[PDB]
RNA sequence: CUUUUGAUGUUAGGGUAUUGGCCUAACAUGGCUAUGACGGGUAACGGGGAAUUAGAGUUCGAUUCCGGAGAGGGAGCCUGAGAAAUAGCUACCACAUCUAAGGAAGGCAGCAGGCGCGUAAAUUACCCAAUUCUAAAGAAGAGAGGUAGUGACAAGAAAUAACAAUGCAAUUGUAAUUGGAAUGGUGGGAAUUUAAAACCUUCCCAGAGUAACAAUUGGAGGGCAAGUCUGGUGCCAGCAGCCGCGGUAAUUCCAGCUCCAAUAGCGUAUAUUAAAAUUGUUGCAGUUAAAACGCUCGUAGUUGAAU
RNA sequence: AAAAACCGUAAAUCCUAUCUUUUAAAGGAAGGAGAAGUCGUAACAAGGUUUCCGUAGGUGAACCUGCGGAAGGAUCAU
């Protein structure tokens, strides 16, 4: 039948590159940051 | 493991409306034939 | 044949992955004691559960029974030696009142922070991992080391550390080098 | 399907007529199997 | 069901290392069974044990130790204290080697290694130094055994920063800027370890700033923690274990940003345990949801006043 | 020593006889799913002949009729 429509929208969407670097913290420092954001500034 | 024999399209159940992409496979182990679904947006044309 | 050395696990998963209150309480504890994952909390919970199970089983057993006397004295001695019971509450019924902050207070990290000697609990963890700390003439670099009662008065800097009377590190020596060739030419 | 036969809460075909239809079919099958023996 | 051709016993012998229908002759008609015989199936070697469970239970155990069986499939045999032995011998069935065609040789379910099979599994390495065994018993030998190579089966510990000053919303905190200390990972050389093989530990030299020495895998409607944010598509493409989403406003598709979870780990498939008081002895239901035999008698079974 | 005979232990091959598993097929006849199909209107209200059970006949189809039973009835009542 009409199985030539496969992958229509994937080829339709226009490509866009990603942002530059924005490195993140890993491990114990990340948990420290989460703790400070969720509890320290709130009272 | 198996060898691809045919590509087909299958209807969806009644409240929905689409054509799902599948292949027919003959198994190496015992020669039987099964039907398998190909997941992904355009993954069917990865298959010959 | 197969080797005759064995092994065992030390932690367990919470059976209910997205409970709000448990998650908030765990974040409390992690931020208070400066830990890395939920695995550390879970391993301490495992240890405490084993202790409590032994205590319950002994407490069901008959008063002035032989098994009760032997195993209860052994367990109470272990608990008081670890620094968890005290002096006026060694009765096998105060074992069932032990909480998570009690055990989690005996880590070398918390002790190094509380004994002055470090500005913060994170600073404390960093110093332990860089070979700066001794526990009685033996240098230790593991923050989960649990300190016993008779060993908490011997925590100090290491003799091979720049903070404990030795040569300075790779940065001081390079700065002094560069300064020397600057000032001699 | 014991005493719950002939239970009617959904507008289906009557139970005894379905029974009769099945019996007619079975009689045909028996005759055609006997003819080969 | 078994019993003509030993099935159950008695008598006399034979044979064996010894008892025995183990075998031979004569005699008798016995032996087992609804408390399941005789048969069928097992993707069944049995235990010590393993997984999960409050207590009961359910499911696994080819595989470190113990016992049994076998060496392509069957049968027979020599030596010897010990074998119905297979890196001992003799035949037949299958497979296969060399050849001057007359003939002669064979058995990896021992260690490596190859083909095939498949979703599914490592080096044709070093050594007798340790544990032990054999001998004409210090001194020889041992793919038993040990050592290394491959190895995200499984298990334990544990980095990817910390601090100070200055600015800045609230003593904090840090989408920031400055500046000095502290450290392994990494390269070289040693002291050691080891059959002057390599790990590990310990010293000396060099050596972090976008510390580019740059963390991932799945998700964000509900169950279930986390976005009524932008662009594209328009019942198509696709998503979704389940309910569901998709016709211009798509919180669910395809992307960008941001958040959430676990984290050197995280998803998917099949099987199994709890959840399941949905197999119920503890502990289920049977008027109408599934389910009291049409009715009575009756053997086996289960249960039976007081002294 | 070669070589024979006999009573035994007995691989192997063949012919029959059952049994277990897998499998071909003219034709016949069920079930499930799908699509806007054709014919009627049997059930749900007294559904326009109250419904239903066992049995026995008949008819394109759903169904109709005889004999005995029930209320889960449209009657807890003269
Ligand atoms: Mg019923
Ligand atoms: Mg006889
Ligand atoms: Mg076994
Ligand atoms: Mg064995
Ligand atoms: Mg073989
Ligand atoms: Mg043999
Ligand atoms: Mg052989
Ligand atoms: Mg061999
Ligand atoms: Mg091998
Ligand atoms: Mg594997
Ligand atoms: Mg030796
Ligand atoms: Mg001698
Ligand atoms: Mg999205
Ligand atoms: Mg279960
Ligand atoms: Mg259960
Ligand atoms: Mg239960
Ligand atoms: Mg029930
Ligand atoms: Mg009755
Ligand atoms: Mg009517």
């Amino acid at each position: 039948g009409s199985l030539a429509r496969a992958g229509k929208v994937k080829n339709q969407t226009p490509k866009v590159p990603k942002l530059d670097k924005k490195k993140r913290l890993t491990g114990r420092a990340k948990k420290r940051q989460l703790y400070n954001r969720r509890f320290s500034d709130n009272g | 493991k198996g060898i691809v024999v045919e590509k087909v399209a299958i209807e969806a159940k009644q409240p929905n409306s689409a054509y799902r992409k599948c292949v027919r496979v003959q198994l190496i182990k015992n020669g039987k034939k099964i039907t398998a679904f190909v997941p992904g947006d355009g993954c069917l044309n990865f298959i010959d | 044949p197969k080797s005759y050395r064995n092994y065992s696990k030390t932690a367990r998963n919470p059976k209910r992955p997205f409970e709000k209150e448990r998650l908030d309480q765990e974040l409390k504890l992690i931020g208070e004691y400066g830990l890395k994952n939920k695995r550390e909390i879970w391993r301490v919970q495992y240890l405490l559960a084993k202790i409590r199970s032994a205590a319950r089983y002994l407490l069901t057993l008959d008063e002035k029974s032989s098994k009760r006397i032997f195993q209860g004295e052994a367990l109470l001695r272990r608990m008081v030696r670890q620094g968890l019971l005290g002096e006026n509450e060694e009765k096998l019924d105060y074992v069932l009142g032990l909480t998570l902050p009690k055990l989690l207070e005996r880590r070398l990290q918390t002790k190094v922070f509380k004994l002055g000697l470090a500005k913060s609990v994170h600073h404390a963890r960093v110093l332990i991992r860089q070979r700066h700390i001794r526990v009685g003439k033996q240098m230790v670099d593991i923050p989960s080391f649990l300190v016993r009662v008779d060993s908490e008065k011997h925590i100090d800097f290491a003799t091979t550390s720049p903070f404990g009377g030795a040569r300075p590190g790779r940065v001081k020596r390079k700065s002094l080098k560069k300064q020397k060739e600057k000032t001699e030419a | 399907h014991g005493a719950s036969r002939y239970k009617k809460s959904r507008a289906k075909m009557r139970w005894k007529w379905k029974k009769k239809r099945t019996r007619r079919l079975q009689k045909k099958r028996r005759k055609m199997r006997q003819r080969s023996r």
